[PDB]
This record gives structure tokens, C-alpha cells and sequence, in this order.
């Protein structure tokens, strides 16, 4: 009586149920794993906090409406807030991390409407100015907020145009990353677990962000006669794996 | 024949002959069988 | 190796074909699974689709242009193309560039020809004979001044000397710091409020300065560098969506504004042929 | 503000408590490093890794 | 010296404090030495700016 | 050639040398150790930081004069602030520590003095009111800084009559606790280990301080003719196995 | 090749950090000796530090 | 192969992988072990 359908993911101290998946995501086939010593440069030994960096955090709720264009959170920045996930963050030097993402979005079975949830490995994003402007700190670390498609140009900020994927190749081709549709007549989440990937055995969380996690509506959201005409998309994630290594004092970081 | 000592300095590499698209066409954590249902 | 297989009319309970996309799979279907299929075999392998084979022919990375002429007076050689320098990179002419951004981590060693050829715009008795330096310069080297310093003495630096209208050919192994290549790097070099996004220190591949050794003759000769690479060992991870839009700058990947559909509109039709 | 034996010697003062004797950047390769062996040295290649040991000798 | 790639800082602080016996003044000096562990990589040999010249030398 | 003088102790990414230590004492013969099963009543799976918390924290200087009458500093308090130790500390709702304390000290072979250094399991403070005054909160959790025992008294603050040990017992007999001399002539740093000391298995670390390390000059400082008569005390102390659990949102206490 | 081994708390009589330099000696100390440290290899042979590549170009 | 009869005109000579820093960092006359004290 198991459904790819139902599950249940259990991880330190908090628990998600879906009653509606559509099986789960493992990015490039690969489940988090620690760094292993072939593998190792720095000689730290590094710290594991386990069961109270490893949970589940929720982050603030968005609305989808007619007018959406789409979402966009980077990781680990997204949880540069969360408990001792994001303190540990802020006092090591380098750290490394997998994740459990799990996007939900429940309507009835009048609704119609598509997300795209998908998670792009070094999402660098272009500046609507054109040429070689670049992309300010601030406007590529939004923190739980996340970046919002449909809010304005803003200047040192990144383009915001949907049809380009934030940097100049088209939504249609989003389908090569590891991805999940939230189809309302369907589903009602997507569920995708992120390896760590880099070009560096561990990096630095601050200066760098190594996945950003994209929700888009594709099919426009369609309300039944007179529903109200919205519905909320809630994004929950789970670092998994993770290890922190060069503790010191502390880092400062714009704005 | 190598001519020289270092491996930069050899010709290009030879067919991967690897070839393994599941982890791009297939990423699902349960298995899917084709032909039995999508979703049960 | 069978392209298809023999396959005949089926009635089933099982159906390969109905799927659910939300799922993030493409499920393997084939031509057998909905049609009846006679036996056909490949007689191919996928040879030529390799990614050895696909980013390893030379490729134009770089067009540059020194002079030789009376350097008498001159303030600033370099000013006057009396040498020149490049910093490598593969991201300046977009034809290498749309193909190696397929991927996210490239990993390679470099072939580099390079071919030199002159030109006598005005009025020269003859054509001299002029024999280039080209000096590898790593960060951190003295940078050539004047097109004869001590610079060009190159005794711990790689410099290759050959004649204006033929070409250089050697490999450079992969300089990377890091174990493969980012041509995309969502991050910064510190978390300064101002630095520079994007454009990283770990795709640096070097850089290169060229001359003319010779003197100058009474005219003067223009000479023309055109560098070639192709990647050999190549290893690449993380296949991307292809670039669509132009390009405007190395390293970053901002599009220019009112840039034009790039999805051909139907002359008709959604219902069109 | 001329090369001196002096800038060898980095003092010490009677009786201050808390406070900071030195400090610098670690870039081997320029500034107090440049002129020893190692960061003379150093500076014949491009990439270095590794671990470094800085000892203080009292006198 | 890059960013990127850049190293850290050293510093050094009184940790209680410098006391010198009686019939004893002034300033005490530490002199400090650098070194690499065998731990250590250099790689990508290239020109050191450590020297140049303007016209070659003669006997 | 080894003394019982000269001695290293590296903990996490930090180490300590005194070439002029008097052995060292390990509370009550016992080494600090994790919370076995057989123990446990919590049921929830513990974080043990390990590298990122067990380092050594240097505390702010003291100054030894002639009119010092002695300091004490409360475990966990003392540390509440000090890199990702504190942070743990006040977003688990349990956590459980053992301790290695050095306190430094050195003069010349001129001057004279000698400090008590004691670890008091369970010090619980008197209030110089009398009668059933209590010792308000903030008064027993002067963090880092420590409680000055020749500071006024203060309304709602312990007493801090040194001969009585800030409790109606006398200075003399609180050699029956852990504890280890600074003699100048001697001895230049005291170095105690302090295992886990508890009536529970793991407790709170905001609403019970479970020691108070105290520094008391018993014979006074004499310094050489004409020397300076000062000398500052130096506190350095390593959190050591310790584990937090039970996280959640992070404790907000009085003051 | 190990580069660094793993090595964890420390308290001893046995100091490698505390030497005499005016023996004339370089005493090799390593991190291990300092902090607590992982394992990790040198992946690396010191080839191009030869004399034989430093004066052969 | 060599094609030259003289030992002058062989290619470059291949790494002394001999490497011993203890003439340099250690000439001291009575060895010296780390962990033990320095002057004893």
C-alpha cells in the first residue's frame, strides 16, 4: 500500500508528511555525503553538529497569483538566518553542505496551474544594465526572502526577466537541471535532495552560493469561479550533511 | 610512442565509450518501472 | 547492437507509454513500446559526440596585432603595439565560448598554435623577415615595459620564438588552482559590499605577451597574432541550458537590453505546418 | 625608513597588559615575507599550498 | 597578493604581561623567524620581480 | 627530561605551554566523559560541536594589588558569550559540559604572593541582607566578567566577604575542594579538569551555573623596591565533551 | 603520502612547540603538533623544484 | 634513444627524488628530539 505518493522524511527533530508527491529528486543520482579525507586539503579537522544543523527550516510563506512571474532563493544564503545552521555559518571559515528541499503547495481539485521547481548548480546571474555591469552582494544574497521575478530592476541588482533563467538561456531548457513539476491536478510538493557540488573540496558559505533552488509558475494559477484568486507556496529545507571547519572570530559581511 | 616526458603533451583522449544518461534522465529516488503505473 | 527489436500488436494492462513528467524523469520509451518494429541494428557508436571529441579541434581564441617601427621616441611601446600582452581566457570570441558553457566545471589540458602573419600596408621595398617572442607571463611576474627589457630575458618563464607566417604549436597542463574550471561562479572574491561578481581568479589560465625581436627596417611591418586552442584530456561536469541570448562581456553572463526574440514567431497558426 | 637591524626587532614593553604586540596580513609573497628566504623563494612560482611555521625567539 | 586566495592574519597580545627584574629597563625585543613545513607545495615556475636591470652588465 | 613543570595542553585549533606549572589536578580523580546510555533520560539524540566548542577562551585580564581580595567567575556563565559555546549554550534547552581551567600568573624571583585556585561544585551565594534575602539573577551571572569580591555590596548582589567564602563557610577549609596554589616562587599558572558534576543526567545551562572557579591572593602580593605593585591574573578556560540537545528558539534571559 | 595526520586533543609533559633556536636548529613542527588535525594527502611530489628544472629552461 | 655519442648532449637530467633538508635544518651535534626539551 506504499505510493510513491506518500512519505515521510524524518530529519533531526522535525518531521515533513506528504499525503500528494510525485516521487523525489536526487540531483545527478548522488546522495549528500561528508567529505572524505582522499578528497581533503585544509588539515582542520572539521565540526559535525549533526541533529541541530540538520532539521528541517521553513521559510516565509509567498503568494502565488495570476501575476506571478516566479521565485528565486540561493543556498546557503536562504538559511544564513536559521538557528544555529546560520551561526555556524557566520563563525567558520569554510563549511559544506547538502540539502533536503521540499516545496509545497496544496489547491482542490477545481484549481489548474503548474510551478517549476528546479535547482541550478552555480546560478551566476546576469545585470540588466547589460555590457559588464556587475551584480552587488546585497542583491544576490536576499537571505529567506529570496529574489522575486516580478519586483523591478533595481540598480546593481540582476535582471529579473523570466523567458532567461536570470542569464540569458531559455525557461524551456531549465528541464536539463534536476527539477520537479508541482502539476495542481497532481501533486501538491516537489521534494529534491542536493549533493554538494564544487569545483573546491569546501568552500566559503559567504562569499559563495552554490545552488539556487527556482520555484515558476508555467501554467498560470487558475481558480475555480469565485475562489479567491491566490494560493501561498511555502519552502521548507534541510541542510544534510553538514561540516564546518577554520572556527575563529566571526565574519562581517555587507549590509 | 610518447616523444615526450610530460602527459599534457599527448594527443587527445580516446571514446569515453562510458555513456550512462540515467542520472540525468532518471534522478528519481524510487525506482520507476516503465509500464507499470507513473504513481500508485 | 539492435536499434530496435521485432515487437507485434499488443493488448495489455501495461502501459509504457502514460507517465507522469512531474516526477523530474524521462522515462527510456522507444518506438516498439507504441508501434509493431521489425529488427534494425545501430552500425554507430556515438564516436564523434564525445565531449573529448566535441571541445577537442582548435578553436580562434584571440586576435592580437604588434608593429615593428623606429621605437625611437616612443613614450609608451606598449601604447604603440610595439608588443603586446593577453590574458587567456576562452570567452572572448562566443564560438568556443556557447560550446564550452554546455558545461559548469570543465577540466583540460590546452594545445595552443599560433600563427603570425604580416602585413606591408604602405609602401615597403620588401618583406622583412621577423622572427615574434611569445613569453607565458604567470601572475606575479615582472610585466614587460618597453618591447626590449630585462622582461623578455624570460629565464624562469616559458617563451616560445618563431618567424612572422608560420606558427607555434606547444601544451600548457591544466593550471587551474581548483580541480576543474568554473566559467560560472555565482559568487565573489571576498564579501566586499563593491567587488566584482561573477568574474574569478580560478579560471585565470595565464596570460601572454608578444614582440617583434627583430630592429626596425625603413619601412614599417604590421604583424598580426592569431592564437588557436584546443583542449585535449578534456573532463566536464554539470551540462547546462545552451545559451540563447548574445553575449556582451568576458566572464559575466548579463545579455544586452533590447536584445530580439530569439523564438522564431509562426508565419500562421498554432495550427500551422 | 632606511634598511636597519632594527626592523628585526619587534619590542616588547614592561608592565602593558591586554594590548597587541604586531600584527600583519599573511601574504607571503609581499610586505614583511618578501625579503625572507622562503618568500624570496616563493616568488620564483606562481601557486604555493601548504602549512607554515612561525616561531618567536625571546631575548 | 590576490583576494580570493588570500590567507588570514597573525597577530600577537600580551597575555598577561612583560616583567622585568629590579635594576632592569627599557625594552626587551623578540625576533621572529619564518619557515615552511614539509607540508608545503610551490608550483609554476615564473620571473621573480625580486630583480631587473636597465643596461647589461660588464667586467 | 619531562618536569612537571613544562607542559602543553591543545585543545581544538588551540593550544597552551606553561614552563612553570605544579602538575595539574583532575576534579575528584575523575577525567569529563559523555553522558552514557545507561544514564540518559532525554530521549533525544545529542550535538557534540567537538572542535568548534572545545577550544580554549581566554577571558578579559584581572589585576592583582595589594588590596585584591579575591574573584569568582560562575561555569557555564563565564563562557555564555564565547564563540559557537554560547551560541549552543542559549538555543538548546539542555546541554552538559566538563572544563579544563588554567589560570596564569608569573613575576620574577623578587616579588612573593600566592592565590588560591578552587572549583566549588553547587556554590550557592549568600545575600549580605541576611534573613531569606535572595541573590538576584543577575547578580550570580556577571558572565565574563566575574564578580569582584572587593566591589561594593549591591542590592540584591551576594555577599562578598572573602573569610566566608560567599556562603558562612570559612577561607581556610575550602582546600577540601579541587583546588591548586599560584606560589611566585613556585609555581607561574594552576591547571584543574572538571568532569560533569550533577544530581541530573543534563540540565539547563542558563538557570544553574554548576561551579564557580575562585582566584583568592592569600599571602598578598609584594613586588621587588620601586617595582610596579601590580600583576594582572589571566583566565583562560576550554569547554571539554560537551553536548547540547533538546534545540529549539533560543532562550531569552533576564538583563 | 599523508600531508597531515589526524591527531586530537593533547595534554603532556612532552612540549614540541617550545625550542631553543639558538642551536642553530629548524625543529619540524607541523600543524599536528599545534591543533587537532584530519588526515590528508600530499597528492604532490615536488618535481618542479628540482634543481634540475630550476636552472634547466 | 641517444643519438649523439657524448654525455654532454643527452636531454635533462630526471628528478633527484633525493631530498634530505637535514643538513640544512638540523646540523646539530647531538641530535635533538621533538617533545624533548631543548637544553636539558
Amino acid at each position: 500500500g506504499y505510493s510513491d505518493r506518500v512519505q515521510q522524511i524524518t530529519l533531526g527533530n522535525s518531521t515533513i508528511t506528504t499525503q500528494e508527491a510525485a516521487n523525489a529528486v536526487v540531483c545527478y543520482a548522488e546522495w549528500p555525503e561528508y567529505l572524505p579525507d582522499v578528497d581533503a586539503s585544509d588539515v582542520n579537522k572539521t565540526s559535525k553538529p549533526d541533529t541541530s544543523v540538520c532539521r528541517f527550516y521553513t521559510l516565509d510563506s509567498k503568494t502565488w497569483t495570476t501575476g506571478s512571474k516566479g521565485w528565486c532563493w540561493k543556498l546557503p544564503d536562504a538559511l544564513k538566518d536559521m538557528g544555529v545552521f546560520g551561526q555556524n555559518m557566520f563563525f567558520h571559515s569554510l563549511g559544506r553542505s547538502g540539502y533536503t528541499v521540499h516545496v509545497q503547495c496544496n489547491a482542490t481539485k477545481f484549481h489548474s496551474g503548474c510551478l517549476l521547481v528546479v535547482v541550478i548548480p552555480e546560478h551566476q546571474l546576469a545585470s540588466h544594465e547589460g555590457g559588464n555591469v556587475s551584480v552587488k552582494y546585497t542583491f544576490t544574497h536576499p537571505g529567506e526572502r529570496g529574489i522575486d521575478l516580478s519586483s523591478a530592476n533595481e540598480v546593481g541588482g540582476p535582471v529579473k526577466d523570466v523567458l532567461y533563467n536570470m542569464n540569458g538561456t531559455l525557461l524551456g531548457n531549465l528541464l536539463i537541471f534536476p527539477h520537479q513539476f508541482i502539476n495542481l491536478r497532481t501533486n501538491n510538493t516537489a521534494t529534491i535532495v542536493i549533493p554538494y557540488i564544487n569545483s573546491v573540496p569546501i568552500d566559503s558559505m559567504t562569499r559563495h552560493n552554490n545552488v539556487s533552488l527556482m520555484v515558476i509558475p508555467i501554467a498560470p494559477l487558475t481558480v475555480p469561479t469565485g475562489a479567491t484568486p491566490s494560493l501561498p507556496i511555502t519552502v521548507t529545507i534541510a541542510p544534510m550533511c553538514t561540516e564546518f571547519s577554520g572556527i575563529r572570530s566571526k565574519s562581517i559581511v555587507p549590509q | 610512442i610518447n616523444y615526450y616526458k610530460d602527459a599534457a603533451s599527448t594527443s587527445s583522449a580516446g571514446q569515453s565509450l562510458s555513456m550512462d544518461p540515467s542520472k540525468f534522465t532518471e534522478p528519481v529516488k524510487d525506482l520507476m518501472l516503465k509500464g507499470a503505473p507513473a504513481l500508485n | 547492437t539492435v536499434a530496435s527489436i521485432s515487437s507485434g500488436p499488443k493488448h495489455t494492462q501495461k502501459v509504457p507509454i502514460l507517465t507522469a513528467n512531474e516526477t523530474g524523469a524521462t522515462m527510456p520509451v522507444l518506438p516498439s513500446d507504441s508501434i509493431e518494429t521489425r529488427t534494425t541494428y545501430m552500425h554507430f557508436n556515438g564516436s564523434e559526440t564525445d565531449v573529448e571529441c566535441f571541445l577537442g579541434r582548435a578553436a580562434c581564441v584571440h586576435v592580437t596585432e604588434i608593429q615593428n617601427k623606429d621605437a625611437t621616441g616612443i613614450d609608451n611601446h606598449r601604447e604603440a603595439k610595439l608588443f603586446n600582452d593577453w590574458k587567456i581566457n576562452l570567452s572572448s570570441l562566443v564560438q568556443l565560448r556557447k560550446k564550452l558553457e554546455l558545461f559548469t566545471y570543465v577540466r583540460f589540458d590546452s594545445e595552443y598554435t599560433i600563427l603570425a602573419t604580416a602585413s606591408q600596408p604602405d609602401s615597403a621595398n620588401y618583406s622583412s623577415n621577423l622572427v615574434v617572442q611569445a613569453m607565458y607571463v604567470p601572475p606575479g611576474a615582472p610585466n614587460p615595459k618597453e618591447w626590449d627589457d630585462y622582461t623578455w630575458q624570460s629565464a624562469s618563464n616559458p617563451s616560445v620564438f618563431f618567424k612572422v607566417g608560420d606558427t607555434s604549436r606547444f601544451s600548457v597542463p591544466y593550471v587551474g588552482l581548483a580541480s576543474a574550471y568554473n566559467y560560472f561562479y555565482d559568487g565573489y572574491s571576498h564579501d566586499d559590499a563593491e567587488t566584482q561578481y561573477g568574474i574569478t581568479v580560478l579560471n585565470h589560465m595565464g596570460s601572454m605577451a608578444f614582440r617583434i625581436v627583430n630592429e626596425h627596417d625603413e619601412h614599417k611591418t604590421l604583424v598580426k597574432i592569431r592564437v588557436y586552442h584546443r583542449a585535449k584530456h578534456v573532463e566536464a561536469w554539470i551540462p547546462r541550458a545552451p545559451r540563447a541570448l548574445p553575449y556582451t562581456s568576458i566572464g559575466r553572463t548579463n545579455y544586452p537590453k533590447n536584445t530580439e526574440p530569439v523564438i522564431k514567431k509562426r508565419k500562421g497558426d498554432i495550427k500551422s505546418y | 625608513t632606511k634598511d636597519e637591524v632594527n626592523s628585526y626587532l619587534i619590542p616588547l614593553n614592561a608592565n602593558r597588559q591586554n594590548e597587541q604586540v604586531f600584527g600583519t596580513n599573511l601574504f607571503i609573497g609581499d610586505g614583511v615575507f618578501k625579503t625572507t628566504l622562503l618568500g624570496e623563494i616563493v616568488q620564483y612560482y606562481t601557486h604555493w599550498s601548504g602549512s607554515l611555521r612561525f616561531s618567536l625567539m625571546y631575548t | 597578493p590576490d583576494t580570493y586566495t588570500s590567507a588570514g592574519f597573525l597577530s600577537c597580545w600580551y597575555q598577561t604581561s612583560l616583567i622585568l627584574p629590579p635594576e632592569t629597563t627599557g625594552q626587551v625585543y623578540l625576533l621572529s623567524f619564518i619557515s615552511a613545513c614539509p607540508d608545503f607545495k610551490l608550483r609554476l615556475m615564473k620571473d621573480t620581480q625580486t630583480i631587473s636591470q636597465t643596461v647589461a652588465l660588464t667586467e
